[PDB]
RNA sequence: AAACUCCAGUUGACACAAAAUAGACUACGAAAGUGGCUUUAACAUAUCUGAACACACAAUAGCUAAGACCCAAACUGGGAUUAGAUACCCCACUAUGCUUAGCCCUAAACCUCAACAGUUAAAUCAACAAAACUGCUCGCCAGAACACUACGAGCCACAGCUUAAAACUCAAA
């Protein structure tokens, strides 16, 4: 899928979440899930570039209280 | 990591001369085989020349010897009790590695599977 | 020859243990395959017949190390029955 | 297979070769 | 069509080849401190890849570069130098228990 | 193995037949001499696991085949 | 560009006139060929 | 092309070193080679005991010439070099900064190797 | 054989190359570079003399002016080698090679089968 | 300090010693463990022999030189006579897979000798002499 | 047992011989072959197929001539074994293995699987071996044995090689 681009991104980035995946709940929503959503949201307001769709990501997520561990 | 297999053997496709020649088809048998017996290492043999050492200069007389006779009887009593007990148990509890019946019954559930199904 | 002595295939002995350096010694010479080369040299392996014992060791390395790799893989599996009865 | 063809022509060029060394 | 559908493209997960500790770097029949790390200190012999970890490329730079620095007078043949057994280890073998 | 306890109960309950075990040779295709001449075979088989424990397909989709029974796979 | 590297380079080349010069200059300096290898792939230049 | 003459002198002072090495440069330029640079190694303990000239050595001068020389020079320098009484061993090589290293990718792993014998049942 | 001072195929194109250094004129001279160097300049002499696009290395003519020189490095290698029975091969193939060739142009282009032989100073044979 | 298998190279400073003595001064005892006969030599670091012992030279003959108890018997000969000279340390270097490689080695060791090293030298050529044709048995 | 005892061990000096480890790599070459180091030259062909004989090659053994000689080693000699032992085992030593210049032209020279192009679906397929096939071309084969033979012919080959039958015989091989 296109947002799997985005999802090997986040993980090479930020890591896998220390927050644990709960794949019984059918509505489970993790950290690069949320990243997902609002990269998508972002993208559809016009922005095109990626490296700096990501950044802006990034910080829209601290806004919002998630922790985002750099890896590196 | 094992070796290649690729080109390795005399096939249709693979232009070079053969570079294994196996005798037997290289496919995993469903067994492994059984652990040959071994043969151990004399014990109190250090103590055994000990003894027949003082006899070569004492005439063979056991009155002067005694504490060379002695320790290669404790030696050979100790050497027959360990004996006794590495039966019990490196026979029995397969300390280690599995024994190949153990791990013939393993392999039993696990075939490989050379054909198609 | 033409070499420094008491560097090559040199152990030193600790604290008198003789043994255990001459077992160090052994396994330095077998693992770098110096005394099945001693030995394999005693009388001449004709070319043909080399060919042949590389060959089958070639081929026996990759079975035992496949099946190595079939039983590490396989011995998780001899747990207990987790299913006894059924 | 068997090499009793080969064993054949083995004995056949031995004697072959002793006749002619023998004339 | 559908916008859920699967879409044709490469592995994005996809991890990077892996590469030996060499990969990238010249290998000089000079640099004897280099070529000792891949002898045996006791009887000189060049390790094989299963024990050096270089691949194929490397595994022959090596060699080669050890025989010709061996016979020109650069590095000894039936022992590792002396001076580089405090030398990092990078290859995958114990002689000791 | 796993499931064996829950399809045996399933069976029991809706009226029908389970069959779990080890499967001997000649169930279906020798029933005549191993149950009666007068037996009377299923007349439709549903396999919840085609496979037998070598990851092998189970003997007797072939032996249903032979006895012309039809059957249900998952 | 190759040609214009080249140019550069002869300038500091060896001649019959520098000959004498250049041996001693020689004699005073130290080439070290030497590095190891890490584990992760580091180059270990020597001590000196 | 360009060559790389590894030289190792025997064990002198100064002085003779000196002229060991304008000897040997010169005798490059006799023979048409561009001289581009003279690498000194140090002095150190050869790795093996050498015999040359009636002599036994165990130390040695680590020198380098890169040089550029027609094909035809070589063989003509290896012959004068054997003849020079200061010079233990001496080897011409091929530069080996003129050998471009390709790049590489990296590891690509080898599967296991399929279908080596037909899947009829044995 | 070209001058030993002539220059490599690939820097006797470069603009400025006659004011440079005498030392940079020899290091990229023919005296300074392998025998496959040489080769170039006597296949680039021949072109022009012969082909009328010199730039057209696919047509039958460069293939047999290219082929030529391969076979005089042969004839000159086997002066030195005549022991080098590989060499020996590699040359009495590309003499029937080039005879294919020269059998393919004369039927498909006489006036240009007629340059090439006077060009590379040829003499066709029919086979027995 | 940790112990090191590896011997001392002589030019560096090293603290290890033997009586005063430095590695590179304690006598050598050469054994060559020869397929029917061990034969035991101990020089001192200048190669001055200092004693001589092997099967043959111990009253065994035909196959019994060939066994261990007859190495362990030159083993204790030479250190016998080596021991009158003043030898107390010992490097020892040995050559050939013969019956009495180890055997010898506890001879010297049962003669009053301490051994320190062990070094191995056993002949191997690198490509040599083709040696004997293959028996059939 | 014979043999050696100007023998053996350490140390030093010291090859016209052979090329540990790397190589668990699988590369190069038409094949035969090719795994110590350096340098020079250098690995045909922009359709494919195309020869017992043309053209050029071709392991080992062998021949001719001149050299080298560590080690190995047909033959031969000695020791032992055995009913015998022209063998197997031990020792010694030669032709030979090496170099140079010419020959000889053979191999289970077999990966016993011809070159080139293409396929994995149908009937998948006697057996075994290394799954089954298609197009195209050249080479070759037609019961066994006689027969890697006889004769003829060619060949630097003269107890040789290549090509290669028939009669008598059997109902199998
Ligand atoms: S993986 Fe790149 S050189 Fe080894
Ligand atoms: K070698
Ligand atoms: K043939
Ligand atoms: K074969
Ligand atoms: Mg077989
Ligand atoms: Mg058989
Ligand atoms: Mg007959
Ligand atoms: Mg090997
Ligand atoms: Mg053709
Ligand atoms: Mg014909
Ligand atoms: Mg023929
Ligand atoms: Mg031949
Ligand atoms: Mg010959
Ligand atoms: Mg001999
Ligand atoms: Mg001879
Ligand atoms: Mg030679
Ligand atoms: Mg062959
Ligand atoms: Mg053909
Ligand atoms: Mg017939
Ligand atoms: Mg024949
Ligand atoms: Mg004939
Ligand atoms: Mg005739």
């Amino acid at each position: 899928y296109h947002e799997d681009r985005i999802r090997a991104k986040f993980y090479s980035v930020y890591g896998s979440g220390q927050r644990a995946f709960d794949l019984f709940n059918p509505n489970f929503k993790s950290t690069c899930q949320r990243f997902v959503e609002k990269y998508t949201e972002l993208q559809k307001l016009g922005e095109t570039d990626e490296e700096k769709l990501f950044v802006e990501t990034g910080k829209a997520l601290l806004a919002e209280g998630v922790i985002l561990r750099r890896v590196g | 990591a094992t070796p290649s297999l690729r080109g390795r053997l005399a096939r249709f496709g693979n232009p070079r001369k053969p570079v294994l020649k196996p005798n037997k088809p290289l496919i995993l048998a469903n067994r492994v085989g059984e652990r040959r017996r071994e043969k151990g290492e004399a014990t109190c043999i250090t103590e055994m020349s000990v003894m027949m050492a003082c006899w070569k200069q004492n005439e063979f007389r056991d009155d002067a010897c005694r504490k060379e006779i002695q320790g290669f009887l404790d030696c050979a009593a100790r050497a027959q009790e360990a004996r006794k007990m590495r039966s019990i148990q490196e026979t029995l509890g397969e300390s280690g590695s599995l024994l190949p019946n153990k791990l013939n019954k393993l392999l039993q559930r696990f075939p490989n599977k050379p054909y198609l199904s | 020859a033409k070499h420094l002595k008491f560097i090559a295939r040199t152990v030193m002995v600790q604290e008198g243990n003789v043994e255990s350096a001459y077992r160090t010694l052994n396994r330095i010479l077998t693992m770098d395959g110096l005394i099945e080369d001693i030995k394999h040299r005693r009388y001449y392996e004709k070319p043909c017949r080399r060919r042949q014992r590389e060959s089958y060791e070639r081929c026996r390395r990759i079975y035992n190390m496949e099946m190595a790799r079939k039983i590490n893989f396989l011995m998780r599996k001899n747990r207990a029955d987790p299913w006894q009865g059924c | 297979k068997n090499v009793l063809k080969i064993r054949r022509r083995k004995m056949n060029h031995h004697k072959y070769r002793k006749l002619v060394k023998k004339t | 069509s559908n916008e859920d559908l699967p879409i044709s493209m490469e592995n994005p997960y996809k991890e990077p080849l892996k590469k030996c500790i060499l990969c990238g770097k010249h290998v000089d029949y000079k640099n004897v401190q280099l070529l000792s790390q891949f002898v045996s200190p006791f009887t000189g012999c060049i390790y094989g890849r299963h024990i050096t970890g270089l691949c194929g490329k490397k595994q022959k730079e090596i060699t080669k570069a050890i025989k010709r620095a061996q016979i020109m007078g650069f590095m000894p043949v039936t022992y590792k130098d002396p001076a580089y057994l405090k030398d990092p280890k990078v290859c995958n073998i114990r002689y000791r228990e | 193995r796993q499931f064996s306890y829950l399809i045996e109960n399933m069976a029991r309950d809706c009226g029908e037949y389970a069959h779990t075990r080890y499967f001997r040779g000649g169930m279906l295709t020798n029933a005549r001499l191993l149950f009666g001449p007068t037996v009377r075979l299923p007349d439709l088989i549903i396999f919840l696991h085609t496979l037998n424990n070598i990851f092998e397909p189970h003997v007797a989709v072939r032996d249903a085949a032979k006895m012309n029974i039809p059957t249900v796979g998952i | 560009r190759e040609v214009l590297q080249l140019q550069e380079e002869v300038k500091n080349f060896i001649t019959r006139e520098n000959l004498e010069a250049r041996v001693e200059a020689a004699l005073d300096s130290r080439k070290n060929y030497n590095w190891a290898i890490t584990r992760e792939g580091l180059v270990v230049r020597p001590q000196r | 092309p360009r060559y790389e003459l590894a030289l190792i002198l025997k064990a002198m002072q100064r002085p003779e070193t000196a002229a060991t090495l304008k000897r040997t440069i010169e005798a490059l330029m006799d023979r048409g080679a561009i001289v581009r640079d003279l690498e000194n190694l140090g002095e150190r303990a050869l790795p093996y005991r050498i015999s040359a000239h009636s002599q036994q050595h165990n130390r040695g001068g680590y020198f380098l010439v890169d040089f550029y020389a027609p094909t035809a020079a070589v063989e003509s320098m290896v012959e004068h070099l054997s003849r020079d009484i200061d010079v233990i061993r001496g080897n011409i090589v091929k530069h080996p900064l003129t050998q471009e290293l390709k790049e590489c990718e990296g590891i690509v792993p080898v599967p296991l190797a399929e279908k080596l014998y037909s899947t009829k049942k044995r | 054989d070209p001058p030993p001072s002539t220059l490599l195929k690939d820097y006797q194109n470069v603009p400025g190359i006659e004011k440079v250094d005498d030392v940079v004129k020899r290091l990229l001279s023919l005296e300074m570079a392998n025998k496959k160097e040489m080769l170039k300049i006597k296949q680039e002499q021949f072109m022009k003399k012969i082909v009328a696009n010199p730039e057209d290395t696919r047509s039958l003519e460069a293939r047999i002016i290219a082929l030529s020189v391969k076979i005089r490095s042969y004839e000159e290698h086997l002066e030195k080698h005549r022991k080098d029975k590989a060499h020996k091969r590699y040359l009495l193939m590309s003499i029937d090679q080039r005879k294919k060739m020269l059998k393919n142009l004369r039927n498909t282009n006489y006036d240009v089968f007629e340059k090439i032989c006077w060009g590379l100073g040829i003499e066709y044979t029919f086979p027995p | 300090t940790k112990f090191s298998i590896y011997p001392p190279i002589p030019g560096e400073e090293s603290s290890l010693r033997w009586a005063g003595k430095k590695f590179e001064e304690i006598p050598i005892a050469h054994i060559k463990a020869s397929h029917n006969n061990t034969q035991i030599q101990v020089v001192s670091a200048s190669n001055e022999p200092l004693a001589f012992a092997s099967c043959g030279t111990e009253g065994f003959r035909n196959a019994k030189k060939g066994t261990g108890i007859a190495a362990q018997t030159a083993g204790i000969a030479a250190a016998a006579r080596a021991k009158q000279k003043g030898v107390i340390h010992i490097r020892v270097v040995v050559k050939g897979l013969g019956p009495g490689r180890l055997s010898a080695m506890h001879g010297l060791i049962m003669g009053g000798l301490e051994v320190i090293s062990i070094t191995d030298n056993t002949p191997i050529p690198h490509x040599g002499c083709r040696p004997r044709k293959a028996r059939k048995l």
